[PDB]
RNA sequence: AAUUGAAGAGUUUGAUCAUGGCUCAGAUUGAACGCUGGCGGCAGGCCUAACACAUGCAAGUCGAACGGUAACAGGAAGAAGCUUGCUUCUUUGCUGACGAGUGGCGGACGGGUGAGUAAUGUCUGGGAAACUGCCUGAUGGAGGGGGAUAACUACUGGAAACGGUAGCUAAUACCGCAUAACGUCGCAAGACCAAAGAGGGGGACCUUCGGGCCUCUUGCCAUCGGAUGUGCCCAGAUGGGAUUAGCUAGUAGGUGGGGUAACGGCUCACCUAGGCGACGAUCCCUAGCUGGUCUGAGAGGAUGACCAGCCACACUGGAACUGAGACACGGUCCAGACUCCUACGGGAGGCAGCAGUGGGGAAUAUUGCACAAUGGGCGCAAGCCUGAUGCAGCCAUGCCGCGUGUAUGAAGAAGGCCUUCGGGUUGUAAAGUACUUUCAGCGGGGAGGAAGGGAGUAAAGUUAAUACCUUUGCUCAUUGACGUUACCCGCAGAAGAAGCACCGGCUAACUCCGUGCCAGCAGCCGCGGUAAUACGGAGGGUGCAAGCGUUAAUCGGAAUUACUGGG
């Protein structure tokens, strides 16, 4: 089963995720079909937040894959009249 | 909470711990085989130890009655490698000592005890064998107040027959002599009347505090009488243990053995405090050192625990551990200890067999060292001959049936290095020529050794005057000459030098510092020559102890000794006399006190005196010397 | 090994009796298809072979075939049931 | 880290000035210059091509107080850097933090600005700073705090820089304390002394 | 804007010029050893024995699949004490839920190892004869019956492990039948093939008062898809040796049958007599592949330990089942070795899972905390499980940052060393004096990693329904292993914190004393047979810094393996 996820990277104390459409199968840190973002949670408010690439996302949609929990709050937080 | 730890005082062969067996099956069961004649398990341990009649060391084995715990060990009272035996008094304040029912107490274990005397803790005498024929059920009972050299009495007392009465006593009227000694008790005899005995029993036991008397016993446990009802009175007797738990906790290590199976595992008690499984604590090392496994020594077999109680004693594995380290740090405890009053009983080659496989049995002479804490050696000869510290007969035999087990060699050898310090017989001419004649090196010496009193050592002067003397390579003449004085034509080493140098010509252009020390050897083997040889031996002196009764004996073995009679004193009962005899013979003379001296012999001595010279042939031990520089010219001199 | 989740291999024990029973009934039913052939007797071979495919389709859905190892046998010994009609 | 040693024997070895003595007191002049650097000083070096090389490279070292594996950092930095290395590898040095505090004449001697820095004194673009080899921003607005402001030392150190240079790329406000560096400095304005071609042979090899 | 980059010296000889090896200056490692050692951040940490392993734990979960209740918590009929509604207390699956048991899913993932493997492997680019549970799009079906069995009882074998026989009972277990199509087979006619229901709520109607019925959500069955995953095919590329030149007999192809999800000698039957090999077949030695890492101007050389992909392996050897997927780390069956248990009848065991122990070796860790976070498994969900992961503890192993103070300070002292004993040097060094306090020590404040989820409320959908449910706003109560955190403030006091190599040339930096080719140093040349600038010690200096040397592997220098680039 296709899913996207966070891949969980950056240095120690200092999380730094990665948004990745991979089979669940697949270890978290594993092989995955492409990158599509990310998400940064320490990084608070500055020139930069959270980047989220829409556009590669509402074609996995359709695909079947079951976007997680997580991601699918960055889908709220990214809104879509704001 | 906890009990201190039993007695196993078995002087003599007495076969007390062969009692102490008997202890597991009244504590038994529930399910245990009991014991049985002979060996028999018993915590017998390690192998070839029940095979040979008597353990190899002081055992150890889980035991508990009256609602208390009541560990002991035996029997350490084998030969021979009884200091071994002194290392278990620190295991435990009690004693409980067999004396033998055979014209009292072995003198030997009267050694033992006056030991127990020096640990400050208290004891108690028990009548082994009581059941048997011969027994001094009212005369052999008396000499145990001869050899105790107190006030000690037995709380009860009977004669047999089937009959082993043992609480139907004891000490009426006239017993109670050691509560006249306390200050409380003392007040009591004032006032008069009959009073209960266990009135008495309070005084009594503030004296047994100071170990004043040994508390009675009776009834040999073969018979199986008495043999479980006095093993209560371990319980109430015995100090109660110092339990806690307060902190910090604190020890120190008290025996180890290289169990095949351990592979290693030095158990010691918990002087205070407990310690956690699997966690880190303090040593001697200073560094961290955590007991990955800990477990009882349990009498049936060995049982893990998640925690030692305080005052416990249980094995444990490590990577390391030195004997007597601190578990804390560190232990405050302070007491007499000795081998038995000998710096070395008799060293004894042990060469191991084969041109190489002797070589690893060398090792298993450091797992020695694991073993027994009384044990020291060192390839101090340059044959690298053993020499073993270990000393006695039957000792021995555990030493060698150790290696026909726990490894796979095996030597023999008792003669060790001679010792040889010859001398040089007279003063005689002699030089290294001049110019070349010739061999190098060209510098040259006129050596001119002269005698000189025995002890004296080497001695050497600058006779020569300056600069021909040489500021600096003079020295070298010095050096060199100490050279020849590591071996003399005999091989034995330089003895009463006294090589006063005098002449000394020599062409500056390619005389060296090393061309003078070369030559020099050589003016000491040519001057040796003329000495003639003079072979001389050590004779330190040996003052031994012996009964007087027997004295008149020892004078008989002063005709076979090489030694030559000396001043002596008596002392009371006992007799001593001050010896002096060579040490190429000393070593036999332990033996001769073994015999004539009836188990009373004693005796020390130390090396002493260079002088001694004796017959004959002058044999020499081969040889000096080799990898050396211009040696093969020393055989030219010779002809 | 000890474990909680050993029903799997007593499980796996008692439905291996129950699903080998149907592929060996169903194999005895096209071992007798092939008797058929060999005898010569082409109107023999059609009334066999219509005894078992209701039961060879059948297990295909019981996931026993892999709904295309049932077809090569409706395929191959079609062929020859009716080469001999 | 820091050599901590006699610093002013430190400027005898090259000969120059090391400027590790600055001092309230203008030229020293007390520990014979030039002519003893130690013991056999007095020996005239035969100045191999190797050692002028070496001699260059603790000389700039010590002005800086930069440890030598630290100091092979700015080289590797400097290479990836646009344009001449020899430019280069001072601008980087000079982007120290405790070196622009030494350019304010906040302390006397470069040892002090160091320890000044560590104290958590200095607090450039309202951000305090404890590492003395911060990499300066252009149109930074280094500033002492107010608690550790105008503290006795700190004014009498003050008054050494009205003798000095003053470099023409920065400025402070001596009116309270507040500096602010603004373009990175010209190697016709530093220095203009070292040569720093000697340097980059020396990590040539 | 995105590789702007190439250095050399010593040493053959009385001297030189070439040729020619050795050696040094560089960077670097999964390093060790020796000495020293204050702290922090980020990583790495069994490369030797794929050697043997104590103990714990490492994969369980769903009552919204079902019969059940073994415990626990409530309710109820009934009971006893007595302050008769206060308490005592038997029954009771009637509820909240939960062992054992049936059944669905996972256990083929995650985690580890490099033994095996020179091609059955992998990398690179193609190819058709495929498969794919879970997830998801589209169209339909979801009708009606039967028989057993675990659990549970009676009895019984065995020490245990673990059953046996005879009976009772359910399901989304199993099993015929009805029903089917663009599905399967066939040229077509025609033949044949599947299943399961639960949970929440409810007006009328209907209740033998088991419930029907309406509606929401989810599951189930078939087909065509989508994606993902896996298998299969070929070409090229992917180690050493010719002192391995012949190799092969299911061996090459054809034909038919059988076999696989699928092609194929994948395997039997027969026929043909081929196939591969010097552009290196068989054999022999060795090796996990690769993205990369290190070195180098580049070309390349070495390597590929961590990170990541594929593959191989799970005590040894072999085999098969269950299942979409295994011919299988924490499954089954069997041989064998090695351990352990027994009542000796018979069973148990596989740490190359994380820790840990023994052994090996120059040499590498805690039997830690928590599922707070992510991911995976199950569940409608809440939650449970996770030695994955997030951390912590340990080691200077490596990188990086910081401290061990700063300024003043001449009688330019005491001591040490050197001397032409005139003096110089150690040496602004220390003492003195003036300040400062990082980090440690101690005492208070204190982020952020946290999004959710639960309860409640309003509205929009759904619907007979303002109920349930779904979804979006909103309120209250909250969820941190790390963690006595980061960080900050405050307190005392220059207070607790500098060593190591080297000093003949190469190669930055010296004298003196001791030892006299003795003792010893050494990377190359080589020193010491003399106040040795090359030994030992001291003074001084240099180099570098919580590291400094030594040793080893590899590259560069070495254009002394030259393809770029030699004879």
């Amino acid at each position: 089963m296709v899913t996207i996820r966070l891949a969980r990277h950056g240095a120690k104390k200092r999380p730094f995720y990665q948004v990745v459409v991979a089979d669940s199968r697949n270890a978290r840190n594993g092989r995955f079909i492409e990158r599509v973002g990310f998400f940064n949670p320490i990084a608070s408010e500055k020139e930069e937040g959270t980047r989220l690439d829409l556009d590669r996302i509402a074609h996995w949609v359709g695909q079947g894959a079951t976007i997680s929990d997580r991601v699918a709050a960055l889908i709220k937080e990214v809104n879509k009249a704001a | 909470m906890k009990i201190i730890n039993i007695g196993v005082l078995a002087h003599v062969d007495a076969g007390k711990t062969t009692l102490t067996e008997s202890l597991l099956y009244n504590s038994g069961a529930i399910t245990e085989l009991g014991s049985v004649d002979k060996g028999t398990t018993r915590t017998d341990n390690t192998l070839l130890e029940r095979q040979r009649g008597i353990t190899i060391q002081t055992g150890i084995t889980s035991f508990q009655w009256e609602n208390t715990k009541v560990n002991i060990i035996d029997t350490p009272g084998h030969m021979d490698f009884l200091a071994e035996v002194y290392r278990s008094l620190s295991v435990l304040d009690g004693a409980i000592l067999l004396i033998s029912a055979k014209d009292g107490v072995q003198a030997q274990t009267r050694i033992l005890f006056h030991a127990l005397r020096k640990m400050g803790i208290p004891t108690i005498f028990f009548i082994n064998k009581i059941d048997q024929n011969g027994i001094d059920l009212s005369t052999v009972y008396q000499d145990i107040k001869e050899k105790l050299s107190a006030e000690i009495v037995i709380k009860q007392k009977v004669e047999l027959y089937p009959n082993v009465c043992v609480t139907n006593f004891t000490e009426s009227e006239q017993w109670d002599t050691v509560i006249e000694g306390n200050d409380d008790l003392l007040e009591k005899y004032m006032s008069g009347k009959s009073l209960e005995a266990l009135e008495l029993e309070q005084e009594e036991s503030i004296r047994f505090q100071n170990c004043s008397l040994f508390p009675l016993y009776h009834g040999s446990a073969k018979s199986n009488i008495g043999i479980d009802n006095l093993i209560e009175v371990i319980t109430n007797k015995f100090y109660s243990s110092t339990h806690r738990g307060p902190s910090e906790l604190c020890g120190n290590v008290f025996k180890i053995e290289y169990t095949k199976k351990r592979q290693r595992l030095a158990y010691i008690r918990l002087y205070s405090g407990v310690l956690h499984l699997r966690d880190s604590v303090r040593v001697s090392e200073k560094e961290k050192i955590k007991v990955t496994e800990m477990y009882t020594s349990i009498n049936g077999e060995l049982c893990k625990i998640d925690r030692a109680y305080s005052g416990e004693i249980v094995i444990l594995q490590n990577e390391f551990l030195k004997l007597n380290s601190v578990l804390g740090d560190t232990k405050l405890l302070p007491q007499r200890k000795k081998i038995e009053n000998p710096h070395p009983l008799l060293q004894t080659t042990v060469e191991p067999s084969k041109p190489e496989q002797r070589e690893m049995l060398l090792d298993a002479l450091l797992e020695i060292s694991d073993s027994d804490p009384l044990l020291r050696y060192y390839v101090d000869s340059t044959t690298h001959e053993i020499i073993l510290s270990f000393l006695g007969k039957v000792q021995m035999e555990v030493i060698s049936a150790l290696l026909q087990e726990k490894y796979h060699v095996e030597i023999e050898i008792t003669e060790p290095t001679v010792i040889y310090m010859e001398r040089p017989l007279k003063n005689a001419e002699y030089t290294i020529h001049i110019e070349v004649p010739p061999n190098p090196f060209w510098a040259s010496i006129g050596l001119s050794v002269s005698p000189l009193p025995l002890g004296s050592g080497m001695q050497y002067e600058s006779s020569v005057s300056l600069g021909y003397l040489n500021q600096s390579f003079q020295n070298a003449v010095m050096e060199g000459i100490r050279y020849g004085c590591e071996q003399g034509l005999y091989g034995w080493n330089v003895t009463d030098c006294k090589i006063c140098f005098k002449y000394g010509l020599y062409y500056s252009p390619v005389s060296t510092p090393a061309d003078f020390r070369m030559l020099a050897p050589i003016v000491l083997e040519q001057v040796l020559k003329k000495a003639g040889t003079e072979l001389l031996e050590p004779y330190l002196s040996f003052k031994i102890y012996a009964p007087q009764e027997y004295l008149s004996r020892a004078y008989n073995d002063a005709p076979k000794y090489c030694a030559n009679i000396v001043d002596t004193q008596l002392k009371n009962n006992e007799v001593i006399l001050s010896g002096e005899i060579p040490a190429r013979c000393i070593q036999e003379y332990r033996s001769d006190l073994t015999f004539f001296t009836n188990g009373r012999s004693v005796c020390l001595t130390e090396l002493k005196g260079y002088h001694v010279t004796t017959g004959e042939p002058v044999c020499q031990p081969r040889r000096p010397n080799s990898r050396i520089d211009k040696v093969r010219y020393m055989f030219n001199k010779i002809t | 090994n000890i474990k909680s989740a050993k029903k799997r291999a007593i499980q796996s024990e008692k439905a291996r009796k129950h699903n080998a029973s149907r592929r060996s009934m169903m194999r005895t039913f096209i071992k007798k298809v092939y008797a058929a052939i060999e005898a010569g007797d082409k109107a023999a071979a059609q009334k066999a072979f219509n005894e078992m495919q209701p039961i060879v389709d059948r297990q295909a859905a019981k996931g026993l075939i892999h709904k295309n190892k049932a077809a090569r046998h409706k395929a191959n010994l079609t062929a020859q049931i009716n080469k001999l009609a | 880290a820091r050599y901590l040693g006699p610093k002013l024997k430190l400027s005898r070895r090259e000969g120059t000035d090391l400027f590790l003595k600055s001092g309230v007191r203008a030229i020293d002049t007390k520990c014979k210059i030039e002519q003893a650097p130690g013991q056999h000083g007095a020996r005239k070096p035969r100045l191999s091509d190797y050692g002028v090389q070496l001699r260059e490279k603790q000389k700039v070292r010590r002005i800086y107080g930069v440890l030598e594996r630290q100091f092979r950092n700015y080289y590797k930095e400097a290479a990836r850097l646009k344009g001449n290395t020899g430019e280069n590898l001072l601008a980087l040095l000079e982007g120290r933090l405790d070196n622009v505090v030494y350019r304010m004449g906040f302390g006397a001697t470069r040892a002090e600005a160091r320890q000044l820095v560590s104290h958590k004194a200095i607090m450039v673009n309202g951000r305090v700073v404890n590492i003395a080899s911060y990499q300066v921003s252009p149109n930074d607005v280094v500033s002492i705090r107010e608690k550790a402001k105008k503290q006795s030392r700190v004014k009498a150190a003050l008054e050494l820089a009205e003798q000095r240079e003053k470099p023409t790329w920065l400025e402070v406000d001596a009116g309270k304390m507040e500096g602010t560096f603004k373009r990175k400095p010209e190697r016709s304005d530093l220095s203009a002394d070292i040569n720093e071609h000697l340097i980059v042979e020396l990590y040539s090899k």
